[PDB]
């Protein structure tokens, strides 16, 4: 969820059956909104900071 | 986790159902004098036909994209207000 | 091409109605299909500008300012010139306007309708060299056959639109029977619908709703 | 109407051959050529008529440059019968005399039949080469080495 | 194929509507029936732009700058060139635009229609060598056959469809029996309809809106 | 399978219709009903893209850049290549578009329609082995029977649409009975309509507003 | 159960329309409701997805890469496998992008429909034993029955409705009653509405607008 | 990456049906007196007809555009938040 | 440099269908009594019409 | 188209005649190889025999 | 992305099917937004001037 790949996202459609439930996710587009990736460096730019 | 994956999730099938929401059609009727190797969009054509309801445009229906960009903004908001960046 | 005569079409509108065949205008059956054909003829010209009626002419004769041009269902245009220098676009006004100014012998910038076939064009020429430099966008009246030999000056495919409205007109005189009128009235105006539609004096291409006057 | 053999060299399979030259029949339904593959007859069930014009080859590849020769052979069968109370068909007794015209000038032009080549037996191993072989006569020892595997009705002695 | 014969088409409109076929046009119900057919050939050439009426032909003969097409319906496009080189389009222009220009022997740039079965190049070839590179794209007039053993100039899966429109205009001529005729156009309108719906002159592939004008 | 003969539908027609069965077409009733059969044939084959009429095939024969392909309905796509190297899709131009490149030898790239029953593939194979290698993706024609013995190339499960519309055009011509026109029209509309919303080229789950042109 | 034969349906439609039962096909009568039961057995089979026609069967026959199926009414799903390690589904592609890839043996990934009755997968079999393992998820057609003493393979409360559909055809046909015919008809249309109605492949429970397919 | 690419694939289809969604089209039926040569734009121009309704303009059909500028505006403030230029 | 190219041809392309769009036409239908020479604006004229 | 025409001597030619009672007494026609491959497919072998009916 | 150029535009085209996944990316528009350059330009800029 934090590394916006290709291949990230091919892993991240493989746990959400375990995680979001029985849902589709074949969608053919692969997009990923990043959100994980900034939430993780704007908390790790205000640790380091302090 | 769940929140984050139910983001991309949604932000792809809107993406999925927008790629097929946009584009322009039209609908040509069979005649005697209009043929579709004349019919293009030009400024100020006048097309030579005999009926004035010939070529027409695709009405598209009505799309729940604001739906899907509510859910969109209000996983973004919580995922941020679980997460304490506001 | 027109190779079609005029006893033919009258033999084919008599077929068509109902009746027998003729070999001249000698009785009366023939005589007034002869006369629903000549009719039927001028109501086809009527209907449509067409190619074969549409052309470029100049003035069968001039009084001082106004040039004859015989009998033509209207002019469109009118042009100076010729055609190793180019012919320049006169203007139209009405006849109050046109009478308006001082009638003058010179080179033509504005006419006007003078009655029948008439067109009145100021400056107007003096000399015949400049009378033939004259060019009229008119449409033609069809030419009417009178004997039976008398070829008709209408392409061959345009025969059968003439036979079907004649037959409309000959089932209103000759035979009284709205029921066959119809029938045929519905066939002419079916057939007479396509071609317009389709053969336009413009291409599909041409047919634009911008035209360029000038920057003046 | 005039007859000439075609005479062309393909490789491979799938191809297509003009027989305008030999001018066949119009009916695609009607088989009416011989092909000699490399000057000796074969065949023409792998050869679709296509159009009375065109020969589509849908059999074995072929070697490289092989020539493949096209010829024309009027099918001896009437076209139809006439019963009591049929009109007489102008198209019929034309489409009967062109036929019996196809067939003289095949036989002017090329043999009747028989000499369409060499008749010489073949020594090729039994398979689907005979498959439907009109022509050339089979070899003794080919003919021996196919019968010698295979059981008698009397007094045979299986094995296997 | 064009196999179809032009009595053949007659003895079939004669059975459809309840006469004997016939061996030639020797009495009036088979002279009737001949024209009804050349009738129909013409009215479906003229209901649609048939493949077997489309093509790029020449220019038949030539006038100073005038080219004389003969009869056609229609003139879509103009190209000079050759195959070898390649064909640019000409640009139409209207008669007194046309007109407004000197008229010169030169490579022709613009087009115009003049009267019937004309068009207009300017500048003109003046040797028949340049002439021959025009390439005119024209909807043809169905070719009408003239005698019994007359091969028609039309595939043979049109024939039911002209067989249904000169079923209708014999229903309204010789039997004069308006629900047959009524019947008869309906079974012709359909197929003509389904026929125009399925065979245009562009894929599904290749319809579309845009056409590349190039950046002129 | 394909196993029902002309002499049997024509023999279902006319029981359906209410005549006498017959044995052979030498009488006006069974020549009229064979007319009216291979009509119905046609009739059948313009309704729909049936899975009996769509087929991939080569060109019959070749002309420099123009391939024939005899009697097709329309031409859907071509593609070049082998079954064991893939097949590329040839992109549709309109006439003006084609004509406006140098035709020379090479590999297909852009293909427009010439006439009837032509396709012209620029640039155009010269040899034979290149000419095999395109792939038209055609609608045939309904191959129409000629005699009593004669098997029609058509599955046995649509002879009894065959036998509606045939019995339809039965009823108009030699009855001359609209009532049973329409009854036979209306079960013929029908089961037409069942059997295209039924029987259609792509499954349900393949049937998407999505096809992926590829990237450029 | 399946114990309705040929003869009894004949005999049941007659004594419905107000002929005598027969013992055999020999007269006209007897023929023609043969044939019309043969009509409506098809058209009920055509009117909807019949439990008693859907089935999953393998190919008749294989050409190297098409499967023929011989004479269904349409193939929903391809499956490859066994029951004792599953089936996996392949995906449906249209001609045009199953031609695009190389044909060669192996495991079947895709399909499409090759002109009638034929399944081309990609990649194909070359052994029975891969040939066998492929399952076609058809709808088959009516088995029609040939002669006096067939059993119609269809079950016996089925038999009314095919009664009512051939009583209708009787009516249209022997009768020529359009009131007779118009109220068979509504009693056949009033029966398979709520046959098909109440008869669905899928349970009310089971009835949902969400399918599970799993996140590529 | 992927958001980048999406945003340049939205503003290329939203430009090619813009493309064909602006230009003014007429339409003109067969009539007996109004030539297609004479039906061109003046100030205060007469068409001299037989029937009203024989010119109309084509009437076009509601545009998708304004979910294509939602999409586009999100996009860009994705980017610009995961990037961290606000 | 392509945007500026876009910015322009849409400018182009406005403006040639504004040119179009904004002249004012009537249509006149064939009658007995009004004439298309005295179809004219004028500030509380009446029309004689039928 | 059989057998020829003419003055000339009769050579044998291979004729294709199904297998019956034309096969005997001929001492100078040979068979054609389609006539014998179609009675051959008929025949059960001496090894790995599959016999049916 | 970063680099605005047709054949920049070219290659990018090339890495849709990977990148986004599959869809439709052949467009006769061959437009860059210019986002990415913005962005590393902006990011550049800040970076320097720290």
């Amino acid at each position: 969820l934090y590394s916006g790949t290709p291949e990230a996202v091919d892993h991240q459609r493989t746990q959400t059956i375990n995680t979001v439930g029985e849902v589709n996710n074949d969608w053919r587009h692969r997009l990923n909104t990043g959100k994980a990736y900034e939430c993780i460096e704007t908390v790790h730019g205000y640790l380091m900071g302090a | 986790m769940g929140l984050l994956h139910q983001l991309n999730i949604i932000t792809n099938q809107r993406c999925d159902n927008l790629e097929l929401a946009i584009d322009e059609m039209w609908t040509l009727v069979q005649n005697s004098s209009l043929n579709p190797d004349e019919v293009q969009v030009a400024p100020g054509k006048v097309f030579l036909v005999d009926s004035h309801d010939d070529l027409r445009p695709i009405q598209r229906g009505g799309n729940n994209f604001v739906v899907s960009y509510q859910e969109a903004g209000l996983l973004e908001s919580t995922i941020d207000r679980n997460t304490g960046t506001g | 091409p027109k190779t079609t005569t005029f006893i033919q079409l009258v033999n084919k509108c008599l077929e068509n109605i109902g009746e027998r065949p003729v070999i001249s205008f000698n009785n009366s059956v023939a005589r007034k299909a002869a006369d629903t054909v000549r009719d039927a003829i001028t109501d086809v010209s009527y209907s449509y500008d067409w190619s074969w009626l549409t052309t470029s002419i100049i003035a069968n004769s001039w009084i001082n300012e106004r040039a004859d041009l015989g009998d033509v269902q209207s002019v469109k245009h009118v042009s100076y010139g010729s055609s190793s220098d180019g012919y320049r676009e006169l203007t139209f006004t009405d006849e109050r306007t046109f009478d308006a100014a001082k009638i003058y012998p010179g080179v033509g910038q504005v006419f006007t309708f003078n009655e029948y076939g008439g067109v009145r064009i100021n400056p107007y020429p003096e000399t015949v060299e400049e009378q033939v430099k004259y060019k009229f966008y008119v449409v033609k009246e069809a030419t009417l056959p009178s004997v039976e030999i008398d070829v008709i000056n209408i392409p061959d495919r345009f025969i059968q639109l003439i036979t079907y409205n004649a037959c409309t007109q000959l089932s209103i005189s000759h035979l009284d029977d709205a029921q066959a009128s119809q029938m045929w009235n519905s066939k002419y105006i079916d057939q007479l619908s396509r071609l317009r539609a389709r053969e336009r004096n413009t291409t599909q291409s041409g047919a634009n709703m911008f035209k360029f006057r000038g920057t003046r | 109407m005039a007859t000439s053999n075609v005479v062309v060299s393909r490789t491979g399979t799938g191809w297509t051959v003009d027989v305008t030259a030999c001018n066949l029949l119009s009916d695609t339904g009607i088989k009416d050529f011989i092909v000699l593959h490399n000057a000796i007859v074969v065949s023409n069930v792998t050869y679709a008529k296509t159009t009375a014009t065109t020969l589509t080859y849908t059999g074995a590849a072929l070697p490289s440059n092989t020539p493949v020769e096209i010829r024309r052979k009027t099918p001896n069968s009437i076209i139809q019968l006439v019963t009591y109370g049929q009109k007489l068909s102008s198209n019929l007794w034309n489409s009967e005399i062109d036929r019996n015209i196809r067939w003289r000038e095949e036989v002017d032009l090329n043999g009747a039949g028989l000499v369409a080549s060499t008749p010489t037996p073949q020594n090729d191993a039994y398979g689907l080469v005979w498959a439907g072989d009109t022509f050339y006569p089979p070899t003794r020892k080919s003919v021996y080495d196919k019968i010698e595997t295979l059981a008698t009705k009397s007094g045979a002695v299986l094995t296997g």
